């Protein structure tokens, strides 16, 4: 089990790949203590601490703890995924660009070149945006003394913000070449799970002081597992429709339907989607009207989880049961005879097939929408409390590595 | 709609355990192996 790793470990075609993946986040990690030239960062610790500044949790965990130390990647590679949930919406809505998107092997990796910039540009407006809004806001906030809300601090972030995206998005893509499954995907997923070790050691720390119980902590430690083991029997779990086909090349077959379709990516666009109103509203400090807008989305108070819920929900729902399914299925049939036995071919075909991937696929979101709303639940019971064990921390964390355990896989079939 | 398919294959009863085993694994390591990234650029600053 342990060992079943090891020796699938011990190939070095893939230990060398492992290596590289560990030493890209390594260099990931190591821009995080690159402070950005202007910013006082022990004041903006400070006021991440107290109850104002709360609402920038979201925004702290999916920089990787980034924004908390204003490094060149402030923000992360989020600024990458608010891009690719962009281009992503103008693929659909505008038609010019979904001639360039179904256009084969170069004309997916324009696009991907189209994000790339839009990317790297909107990393340019996040650091304008909050060295105006935020950083030199009230007297220079959290300027250093020696700096001043002029043009030249401006200029100065929005360059260390473009150097850091563009140096940390061409690190993403690298973890997808010449690393383990997905570049972007990891990063994100290094970003919550730095924050676990020191954490879960802070918090056996405090049990001595008799601040916390180990009655508490054992079944917060509990509910990760259980939480950590009912996704594994969810993506596990399949409904296998019969095919049947006619004489030779006539025998019997299934068509699985999941729970879940691989539902790495609509979680990371979900998260990305919730923290857009915060990110806008937030920073403006003195107005109410926007700390009322930024507080609602908040993922700790309950409104915000509840957006945050409906969010996952419709974004999983969306991903897994829009996979091009029924009508092509029930006509590709046709190519030699199959059928799903006792169900008329054509029409009821799909309705049948549709019927099935609609009540099945709502269970699969269903679910996923209690591992976001559970923890905050049994988070508030227990005396613990961190935005990185909150459910969209967790359902990330378990995401990338299924999408990354299954990558491995499949190429090492084809190995 | 709200009716149930509870008749579903889940073609792992209790290979589940193993599953969370890898994940729990995958997890753990990267943990350990990030939380250390901490020390190790700490004995760095001086
Ligand atoms: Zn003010």
């Amino acid at each position: 089990m342990v060992k079943a790793f090891w020796s699938a470990l011990q190939i070095p075609e893939l230990r060398q790949r492992v290596l590289f993946t560990l030493l890209v986040l390594a260099a990931y990690r190591l821009g995080a203590f690159i402070p950005t030239p202007g910013v006082d960062l022990d004041k903006i610790q400070e006021f991440l601490r107290t109850a104002q500044g709360g609402v920038f949790g979201i925004i702290n965990l999916f920089s990787g703890g980034n924004f908390e130390r204003f490094s060149i990647f402030a923000l992360g590679i989020m600024p990458y995924i608010t891009a690719a949930i962009i281009m992503q919406i103008l693929v659909t809505v505008v038609p010019a660009l979904e001639k360039l998107s179904k256009e084969g092997e170069e004309g997916r990796r324009i696009i991907n070149q189209y994000t790339r910039i839009g990317g790297i540009a909107l990393g340019a407006f996040q650091g304008f945006f909050l060295a105006t809004a935020f950083l030199g806001a009230e007297g220079g906030r959290f300027l250093l003394p020696g700096w001043s809300p002029g043009p030249f601090f401006w200029f100065v972030v929005v360059v260390t913000q473009v150097a850091g995206i563009a140096l940390l998005l061409w690190m993403a893509e690298r973890i997808t070449e010449y690393g383990i499954g997905n570049g972007t995907s990891l990063i994100i997923f290094a970003g919550i799970v730095v924050e676990w070790l020191p954490q879960i050691l802070r918090t056996i720390g405090l049990i001595r002081t008799g601040e916390v119980n180990l009655v508490a902590f054992l079944f917060f430690l509990a509910f990760i597992v259980l939480a950590f083991a009912g996704m594994a029997a969810v993506q596990q779990a399949e409904r296998r429709i019969p095919v049947q086909y006619a004489r030779y090349g006539g025998q019997a077959t299934y068509i699985p339907i999941k729970l879940n379709a691989a539902g790495v990516i609509p979680i990371i666009f979900a998260a990305a989607i919730l923290q857009i109103p915060i990110f806008l509203a937030a920073p403006f400090q003195d107005n109410p009207v926007l700390q009322g807008i930024a507080n609602f989305f908040n993922p700790t108070r309950p409104s915000g989880l509840f957006i945050e819920v409906l969010l996952v929900i419709l974004f999983t729902y969306v991903y897994t049961a829009v996979q091009f399914d029924p009508k092509r299925i029930a006509e590709s049939l046709r190519e030699y005879g199959g059928f799903i036995p006792g169900i008329r071919p054509g029409e009821p075909t799909v309705k049948f097939l549709e019927h099935i991937v609609s009540r099945l696929t709502l269970w699969g979101a269903l679910f996923l929408g209690l591992v976001t709303l559970l923890p905050q639940i049994i988070q508030n019971l227990t005396g613990i409390h961190s935005i990185a064990f909150s459910g969209i921390g967790l359902l990330i964390v378990v995401g990338v590595a299924l999408d990354t355990l299954r990558q491995v896989e499949s190429q090492l079939m084809l190995r | 709609a709200r009716a149930e398919l509870a008749r579903v294959t889940w073609p792992t009863r209790e290979q589940v355990v193993e599953g969370t085993q890898a994940i729990l694994l995958f997890t753990l390591a990267f943990m350990v192996i990030l939380g250390l990234y901490d020390t190790v650029f700490r004995f760095l600053i001086g």
